[PDB]
DNA sequence: GATCTGGCCTGTCTTA
């Protein structure tokens, strides 16, 4: 817990509430800018580096044969390593304000004096395909030598009956179906749990071995900020699937919130939006087991008088342990702050 | 009212209507009293060996614009 | 009412001069002359007497022959300098007067005692141009309260970011201080950021609610006490130069207003050093030194202010 | 002969047209700034050099018995033999005309430091009214000086000077006065061979001749090609003053008159029409008793002055003559030219 | 030949 200023280059402007951070051996990456890209990066995605405490975002190109995927600003980010080490992209927005579909995979396909090299390329499913949304959140699952995605749901616009252009940007939660999508092959399917009763967005989720642990969000349906934690227990045998959901005691009521990993088996998670003019100042550290979980209060990091009266704050995970956030200003746009906690 | 009408009534009020003067005489100042508009420069050099004037000014005269203020007001006084 | 229009720099001595010429010449003809007209069938007679107040601070110092605002020689009223201003606050009467600046000039251009350059200017307290428009020695609330609001803003700025406890600061963090405030203003008061002192901004930032607001910005305890005081004389001696009429419009504002001027520049002396040590204002001084003796000459200031030629 | 370009400083703004270059011992000096003086230089006398084509106008102080002489767009300078100088009439800035005399002349002078001597001189008997434009001579007559007073503009009467034509000028009249130095007194003299007001004229003097040249007069709206002589006699007795007109003369108005080598000046600048300028120089010899006024190879003038409206300069005194011309309004309002003769 | 001076700059303060 150390706040810290950042200075930042001439190219400020590029950067908006929803990017996406995305580490690979070592090195974290920009993406998620706002409007289409320019000459300046015909790919968009930009070498997040910091060096004395100053931001230095420089372009990066991809291979012959990437797709130029466009910049969204709420995609679904995870990890996955089963070989060669690959994020996963799903849903966003486009700077058009259209919802995307299509999944696309990011790897580094060369690499020499420090200038990586991409490898973008797209994905499609089949079979129970899910509703284009943002604000969800895409994890993977291991279980018997076997991996395999899971979709939980988000919000998106109104379906295309009852849309009406006088209503043209209303927002709905999607409904609370499980998505299990083999990368493999690109076959999803939907399946309906009894205890997801309500539709979540923002949320946060939790990767294990074979659960996901479902944290805090927001419901549009209700105006509600819950209080409950959700145990995802998934198998894989060489039959079809089952999922299993149990609700757990003790919640955070969090929405927008940023995860981050410190150690092995641990994970730190800072303040996102309590209440609606209400702000979560105060981090909560998560400890896990084999099948418990555990939730506490850390020490309050020592916050500044700008962000104790700021209405709107932003950021995402560098990789290391330390946040990336950002402060609005007025008319020099954004102030942005790190923090490491270990 | 037509556009001539009220340019004909707009000349009782305007500065230089209304007859007066001053029981002492005013020193080098004039006592004709129907003067408007008298020109800013006040009959400056503009030729070309003089310092350079690179200005445009109007403005009534001083005696007259009293008058005429003193006049607007008789009801109120 | 108009009487002239130009297009010509203000600060276009020559230019100025050679219009406002004929202009000053009639008013000093007929300053020594009464008028005679007929209204309503019968003849009357009028005498004239004119004051020249509606004029702004630098306008003041190019006609009456003075120097620039940044001088030593602050007042237009009164002859004290700077550090007799801000070592003061309270004691200093009026004396200049247009046939004073004209014989200050003389003397200046004269040089009858044989004396170098800071002797003479001492001698002529700051009076190198000869004055050809005569001025009332009056003060501009207009300007005055722009200039106190300015004035308070900064003072919230540096109250922000403790400049008491830390005499040193970057720019970078005076940069943050404005910001916040605008910031917290904004969200609050519901003022947007202004690059120049407005009227509007000026009248609304002078308000208990607005130390309210700001003092949820300080940590500390005293200061907010200070602040509460220092407004509260303020708003105690406003309307006393702001009223048409203070005689019979806020009479004990106006009898205790040497004692709150006496408590104002204490408070400023003491809980203030930071700012107001051996340096102070214009407007400061008029407001501290100068306003009883106005009022009690002319019968009320804010009545004689240059608004409505804005 | 030659023309060149010349950058000024900073104060660029305190030039403005009339002003009058003092030159003692080598070294010119500026005087007649535009406005009051102010706290830069509290005196309005600079020190007008120029170094590798380039202005710097440096300030000057004067001594502890000085004048603090205000300043003047018009007076008529004149030199004197220690060495020191005679300013006569001219435009404060209050547009008022002076009706005093000031004599300038160096003090103390060490490290190119001068400390200057301003020296009021009250003017007692035919004095002249406050004039500008005019100008001022010295002849030397059996081992005496006077000065030579002539032309001149000014406003109209007090009695005859209404606030409606308050701006209103009238050449004055046509009579000549002797002015000594030493009494610090004054002499009308009028004569037969002059009935027009003349003003902006050149005046050459010799050892007991002086010399007219040009001008302009307000009764006629004529530039007058004249060459007038005025042989000043110093007698015992009471000084006899006689005129003659000469043919050949020049029609030009607010000339610059310099020189190049002893007993020969040169004439530039000026106006022909009103709408006309003068673009040929002027050659001037002169003898014993004889005149002659030649024509010389006009320089070689840029597009700039080709197509001026208006000039204003002065003699430097050192055979090079100083010229200015204006420009736009925003910006720079004047460019400036240095022109040598040697 | 280091030693204060002269003068030139420059950021801040004051009125608009
Ligand atoms: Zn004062």
């Amino acid at each position: 817990m150390s706040l810290q200023m950042v200075t930042v280059g001439h190219n400020i402007a590029l950067i908006q509430p929803g990017f996406s951070l995305m580490n690979f051996d070592g090195q974290v990456f920009f993406f998620g800018q706002k409007g289409w890209p320019k000459r300046s990066c015909p790919t968009g995605v930009f070498h997040f580096d910091i060096k004395q405490n100053h931001l230095k975002l420089k372009p990066a190109i991809f291979s012959k044969d990437s797709c130029y995927l466009p910049p969204l600003r709420y995609p679904a980010t995870c990890s996955y390593k089963g070989d060669k080490h690959q994020y996963i992209i799903h849903g966003g927005k486009t700077p058009n304000n259209e919802l995307s579909d299509k999944i696309y995979i990011m790897s580094v396909a060369c690499k020499n004096n420090k200038k990586v090299t991409f490898r973008c390329t797209e994905k499609d499913l089949v079979g129970d395909v899910p509703e284009p949304r943002y604000g969800h959140s895409i994890d993977v699952v291991y279980s018997r030598g076997k991996s395999m995605g899971v979709l939980f749901g988000g919000r998106s616009y109104m379906p295309s009956t009852q849309r009406t252009t006088e209503k043209w940007n209303s927002v709905a939660d999607c409904l609370p179906h499980v998505f299990l999508i083999d990368f493999e092959f690109g076959c999803a399917t939907s399946y309906i749990l009894p205890e997801l009763q309500d539709g979540l967005s923002f949320h946060v989720s939790i990767a294990r071995n074979d659960t996901v642990y479902i944290l805090g969000g927001h419901s549009l349906a209700s105006n509600i900020r819950p209080a409950n934690l959700y145990r995802i227990r998934v198998d894989l045998p060489l039959g079809t699937p089952a999922v299993n959901c149990t609700v757990l005691p003790g919640g955070i009521s969090v929405s927008s919130a940023i995860l981050t990993q410190t150690n092995n088996d641990e994970f730190v998670i800072v303040g996102g939006y309590q209440l609606e003019n209400q702000k979560r100042m105060v981090c909560s550290l998560v400890s896990l087991g084999d099948n418990t979980i555990e939730i506490s209060e850390m020490e309050t990091p020592d916050w500044t008088s700008d962000i104790k009266h700021s209405k709107i704050w932003f950021g995402s995970n560098m990789g290391n342990g330390t946040i990336f956030l950002g402060i609005p200003g007025d008319n020099e746009a954004f102030y942005f702050y790190t923090l490491r906690c270990s | 009212q037509p556009l001539h009408a009220l340019r004909n009534a707009e000349k009782v009020l305007l500065p230089g209507y209304h007859p007066f003067e001053w029981q002492p005489p005013l020193k080098n100042v004039s006592s004709r009293t129907d003067v408007g508009i008298i020109d800013g420069l006040s009959g400056l050099a503009s030729s070309v060996d003089e310092y350079p004037v690179d200005t445009i000014a109007k403005r009534f005269r001083y005696d007259s614009a009293l008058v005429s203020a003193l006049m607007d007001m008789e009801e109120d006084i | 009412k108009p009487l002239c229009l130009m297009l010509a720099d203000e600060s276009d001595h020559e230019t100025l001069t050679a219009i406002l010429s004929p202009l000053i010449a009639e008013r000093e003809a007929m300053k020594s002359s009464e008028l005679t007209l007929e209204m309503g069938g019968i003849p009357r007679t009028f005498k004239f007497i004119f004051r020249g107040t509606g004029y702004d601070e630098k306008l003041v110092r190019e006609v009456e022959g003075l120097e620039a605002s940044g001088s030593v020689y602050i007042c237009t009223l009164c002859d004290t300098t700077r550090l007799e201003a801000s070592q003061n606050l309270v004691f200093h009467s009026i004396t200049r007067s247009h046939a004073e600046n004209l014989q200050r000039y003389e003397v200046w251009r004269s040089n009858p005692y044989h004396e170098s350059v800071e002797e003479l200017r001492d001698r002529v307290k700051g009076v190198s141009a000869k004055p050809f428009i005569e001025t009332v020695p009056s003060i501009d609330a207009l300007h005055c309260d722009i200039g106190n609001a300015a004035e308070f803003y900064k003072i919230f700025q540096l109250e922000i970011g403790e400049v008491y406890k830390h005499p040193n600061a970057s720019k970078e963090e005076r940069k943050r201080w404005q910001a916040t405030l605008d910031k917290h203003l904004r969200k609050r008061m519901n003022l947007k950021p202004i690059m120049r002192m407005n009227g509007n901004f000026a009248r609304k930032l002078m308000t208990q609610e607005t130390v309210d607001a700001v003092c949820e910005l300080i940590p500390s305890e005293e200061r907010h006490e200070a602040l509460r005081e220092l407004m509260d004389l303020y708003l105690k001696m406003k309307p006393v130069w702001r009223s048409s009429c203070p005689a019979k419009e806020c009479p004990e504002s106006l009898c205790q207003y040497s004692f709150n001027s006496q408590r104002f520049a204490e408070l400023l002396s003491t809980k203030f050093k930071y700012r107001y040590e051996g340096k102070i204002t214009n407007y400061f001084h008029k407001t501290l030194a100068h306003v009883p003796e106005i009022i009690e000459r002319d019968g009320s200031i804010g009545a004689w202010a240059s608004e409505g030629n804005q």
